């Protein structure tokens, strides 16, 4: 047993060293295990919330101002906008002026330090967050596709019909490209969408937004990556087919926002104007008028 | 700075040149044959 | 990395290898092969240790040591049984963990889409089922490693039982001194000290064998083989090496020192001409006629090296400070460098600060201006930017800096308002180029597509030239 | 004595932890008992009664070897189940600013490499550590039994073992 402890003293000390050395992985996973919460619960009861609670697009922005985190500056200022029921309203403005954060303010990713938005008489901070983000729809500028198949990229729940997949593909205007694929609704999208184009990646992500059949569409700059002929055909087929729904759109080019009904111009986080674009073009000292004459 | 640079063998070019001279003598059997002739 | 530096980029896009698998191959399988070369002289020194053990057993206690050594030569079929069972469990382990790693990286980039669309429990259930198939393979691995550890410790005291029971019984009565007993017990225990290690050795061998399979699988893939700086004439180009040609018969002519623009629809060949002119597509037929030299490039998706901002402008050029001021005054990062916590020494990227989205496009085209490379290939620089920054990037930058020292630039832009500014324009339709030439040439013949671009700009009163 | 080690033992369970430390101490104790009966039976030279008790405590060594092996795989399997899907259920409920702050490759390197280290590498480290540690202290106890002068000799080698380990560990970290 003198020979035994001379045989195994090295394995005692090196396995103590490897147990501490691989115990650092347990330290790092316990470091990630104690992270913070998004607080997914709701202080409003879901019996009192209706099934079609977002039934009519009556959005009351009431003194809402946001920051991304609690240390930072107010990104949006004291904004107050009455969004009317079935109406198509758009926002344009400068880069970094609050345009994408206005779309994040409806879903409460970005946090509000004052005011509240009101949909349908229901406070959105007084709401369960999964029921909030399930029944409203955002489409974002950067296309994040997933791999797997086209139908799983279209609906990952397995609950939708393939004719509605073809119809949302029809209003995406990608239907001849997916029909000419030899798989063709259950072919393969690869990882990061590198099977297809950048505007096709965006177009698949817009059809992912279209297949959810909601009542409040909100959009970011989603016509930014794509062609102008496809975006003019696209704004025609989205403003015919979703005509009852409230469609909110950040516009990259501001010539497609002339067909909208009311226009917010944001600059430095504030509502510079809240009018019809014909009235905003007829003023001619407006920042919207210098947008539309600086573009063309 | 307190640890140094390498010696010239075990510096990665010259054992990257020990390899593919190892594949110059000729698949995973060729992988194992070049690995055995490179580092036997 | 030498296989990486001549790899076809079609292998990344058509499935077979993803980028997480390629860096995972370095991060795991070279390390597993390294642990096999750490443990390879243990398997080269095992059998002479056990045969000089049994011949010293034949010297010490006689012929009942072979009856005692019957269990140690009986260890080889049970090590073959756990060898084939741990091989099948290690292969199922590696394929389910590769599916779990690819799904977890695919989830974690899409957190911003996934929490907004509220699908995180569905994707987490899919990763949970992949983890369930993994935990099935690892509970198989746990049971087969358990019976190998129990066999590798339980054969020694079975050898002390068969030897020390068979010596005091009447098969022989030669030596019941304590000398042969304690000397043989130390001989069994130094026989036993390989067998504590031997199971970790053979699971490292099977991890080595599948890593050498995936190293040979990664090392077998396909590889990249008059003032007209670019003169691709008549050449068919494909994405898929056995598929239909995505690019058909193209006859392009890029003029030297001169801006040309590439117009078409979505998915029409529009960045595919840039990657065919680079040679990143494999060729069906035809010819490229370069000048190859170094060509400046910024892609549609901008790519970021994780370094400082100044190192992402320069990108192993010389740091001349004056043209660096010229490209940051042309790309207009001068309002956006002061919003960074450092100046240009803010480290950015994946392991750094998260950027805006327009700023990564502006820093990739600010990489594209600073190269002296005389041919500048540009995918869409005004996609993520507004009309103010694309107008300041059109009055400065392109037509101002690079018009002065006469560098060739091509442009790919969905925005058609800068189509006055040209020296040539390539019109495209669906993998074929449509027609080539200038704007006076384009109202001369293709008046339908000229009127198609006239309708979209809303300049019906204005003459387009 | 990190808190991750206490997280490792408390995530395992008091049942499997008690089965591990109890069956490991009884397995090394009946190995101690088999050579002490080898001493008493070689030193006697009632015959084969001292081979019957040798067989019956050797069988306790066999089944105690089996229960130590199945407890070290069941502890490795239960913490490899349990330190996933509490992590994944915590990181999926994380707020968006934490994804904006932290690098993604740090989080994904935990989900790859530290989950693979918590999977495959550590239960082999546990069985080799428990075998080497309880085997060395039981061998130190039995050569404390045969000579009491080795305790007087043993405290210099223990204090130079602690001194060379304290001398090494700040270079090793
Ligand atoms: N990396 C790739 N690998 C394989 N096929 C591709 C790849 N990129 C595009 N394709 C296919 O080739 C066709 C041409 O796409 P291309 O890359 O020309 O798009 P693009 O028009 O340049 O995109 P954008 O409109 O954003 O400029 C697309 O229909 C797409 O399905
Ligand atoms: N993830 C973030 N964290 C902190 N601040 C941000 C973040 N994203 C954007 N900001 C800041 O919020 C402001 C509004 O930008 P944003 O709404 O994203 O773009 P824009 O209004 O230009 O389309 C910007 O000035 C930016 O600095
Ligand atoms: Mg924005
Ligand atoms: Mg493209």
């Amino acid at each position: 047993y003198a020979l035994m402890v001379s045989n195994y003293l090295n394995w005692m000390v090196r396995n103590l060293a490897d147990m501490e050395l691989q115990l650092g992985a347990v330290k790092r996973i316990h470091g990630l295990l104690k992270t913070e919460a998004e607080s997914y619960e709701g202080l409003l009861a879901p019996s009192l919330i209706p099934k079609n609670w977002p039934d009519q697009g009556k959005i009351q922005i009431q003194n809402l101002s946001v920051r991304y985190d609690s240390s930072l500056k107010p990104v949006l200022k004291h904004v107050n906008a009455l969004i009317a029921p079935g109406q198509k309203i758009g926002i344009c403005g400068r880069t970094g002026s609050g345009k994408s954060s206005f779309s994040l303010a409806f879903f409460r990713m970005v946090d509000t330090f004052e005011g509240h938005i009101i949909i349908d008489g229901i406070d959105i901070a007084k709401l369960p967050l999964h029921t909030l983000r399930s029944r409203l729809s955002i489409i974002l500028q950067d296309p994040v596709l997933f791999s797997g198949t086209i139908r799983f990229n279209l609906d990952p729940e397995r609950k939708c019909s393939d004719s509605t997949l073809w119809e949302a593909l029809e209003i995406a205007q990608l239907k001849l490209v997916v029909k000419a694929l030899p798989g063709g609704l259950d072919a393969i999208i690869t990882e990061g969408g590198e099977n297809f184009s950048q505007g096709q990646r965006q177009l698949f992500c817009l059809a992912r937004a279209f297949v959810r059949k909601t009542s409040i569409f909100i959009m970011d700059e989603a016509t930014a990556s794509i062609d102008m002929a496809t975006e003019n055909i696209l704004q025609k087929v989205v403003m015919t087919a979703f005509a009852d729904r409230t469609v909110v759109t950040i516009a990259h080019r501001v010539h497609t926002i002339l067909s909208a009904d009311l226009v917010i111009v944001l600059k430095r986080g504030a509502i510079l104007e809240f009018d019809k674009p014909e009235k905003l073009l007829s003023r001619k000292d407006s920042v919207f008028a210098s947008f539309v004459r600086a573009d063309k | 700075r307190a640890i140094g640079k390498l010696p010239i063998a075990m510096r990665a070019l010259t054992n990257y040149q020990r390899l593919c001279e190892a594949f110059d003598a000729q698949g995973a059997r060729a992988i194992w044959q070049a690995l055995s002739h490179a580092f036997g | 990395y030498n296989k990486i530096m001549h790899l076809s980029t079609s292998n990344l896009s058509m499935g077979e290898m993803t980028a997480g698998q390629i860096c995972n191959l370095v991060a795991i399988d070279t390390n597993q092969l390294m642990w096999f070369f750490f443990l390879c002289p243990n398997l080269w020194a095992m059998p002479v240790q056990i045969i000089v053990g049994v011949i010293l057993l034949y010297y010490i206690l006689g012929v009942s040591a072979l009856i005692g050594a019957a269990v140690i030569i009986l260890l080889a079929p049970v090590q073959y049984f756990v060898a084939t069972k741990l091989s099948q469990a290690q292969r199922s382990t590696l394929e389910y963990s590769n599916e779990r790693l690819k799904q977890t990286n695919e989830m974690l980039r899409g957190i911003k889409l996934l929490k907004l669309y509220a699908w995180e429990n569905i994707f987490r259930t899919r990763v949970e089922t992949t983890r369930r198939k993994e935990m099935t393979s690892l509970r198989a691995f746990a049971i087969y490693t358990s019976i190998s550890i129990f066999m590798n410790t339980a054969i020694p005291i079975a050898a002390v039982l068969i030897t020390f029971v068979g010596h005091v019984s009447f098969f022989k009565e030669a030596d019941f001194s304590p000398s042969v007993a304690f000397a043989s017990l130390s001989l069994f225990h130094i026989l036993v000290t390989p067998l504590f290690l031997l199971s970790s050795v053979v699971r490292s061998t099977v991890k080595a064998l599948v890593s050498v399979q995936k190293l040979s699988e990664f090392l077998s893939s396909a590889e990249i083989r008059d003032n007209c700086c670019v003169q691709i004439m008549g050449g068919y180009f494909t994405w898929t090496p056995d598929g239909i040609p995505t690019l058909s018969n193209i006859t392009i002519r890029i003029p030297r020192g001169q801006l040309t623009m590439i117009v078409g629809q979505v998915g029409c060949g529009k960045s595919s001409l840039l990657l065919a002119a680079l040679g990143e597509m494999q060729k069906v037929s035809g010819a490229v006629f370069w000048s190859r030299g170094p060509v400046a490039y910024a892609s549609q998706k901008p790519w970021l090296l994780n370094a400082t901002v100044e190192e992402n402008i320069i990108f192993e050029s010389p740091f001349n400070k004056q043209r660096y001021k010229m490209v940051i005054e042309a790309c207009s990062l001068q309002p956006d460098i002061d919003i960074l916590p450092h100046g240009d020494q803010t480290q950015i990227g994946e392991r750094g600060i998260n950027l805006s989205g327009g700023q990564r496009q502006r820093i990739s085209v600010a990489r594209a201006l600073y190269q002296h490379a005389n041919v500048v290939f540009l995918d869409d620089p005004f996609s993520a930017l507004d009309i103010h920054l694309s107008d300041h990037l059109m009055q400065a930058g392109i037509l101002e800096l690079l018009r002065d020292d006469k560098r060739t630039v091509v442009l790919v832009t969905h925005k058609l308002q800068y189509l006055p500014h040209a020296d040539w324009i390539i019109a495209m339709k669906d993998g074929t180029i449509q027609r080539e030439g200038t704007l006076k040439d384009f109202q001369r013949s293709e008046c339908q597509l000229f009127e198609h671009w006239k309708t979209l700009m809303n300049r019906q009163d204005q003459e387009l030239e | 004595p990190w808190r991750a080690c206490a997280k490792y033992l408390s995530s395992a369970g008091i049942l499997l932890l008690s089965l591990l430390v109890f069956s490991q101490l009884l397995k090394h104790m009946v190995l101690v008992a088999i050579d002490y009966w080898l001493a008493k039976w070689t030193d006697s030279a009632d015959q084969t009664v001292y081979a019957m008790v040798f067989t019956v405590l050797c069988s306790l060594g066999i089944v105690l070897c089996l229960v130590t092996s199945v407890t070290v795989e069941w502890t490795g399997l239960k913490v490899a189940k349990r330190l996933h899907r509490s992590l994944l259920n915590r990181i999926i409920l994380a707020p968006m600013r934490f994804f904006e702050t932290t690098p993604l490759g740090s989080i994904l390197n935990r989900f790859s490499s530290d989950c693979n280290t918590i999977d495959q590498h550590i239960p082999s480290t546990l069985e080799c550590l428990s075998r080497s540690t309880l085997l060395c202290v039981s061998a130190l106890a039995v050569i404390s039994y045969v000579t009491p002068v080795f305790l007087v000799a043993l405290l210099p080698l223990a204090i130079v073992c602690y001194f060379i380990q304290k001398y090494f560990r700040v270079a090793s970290r």
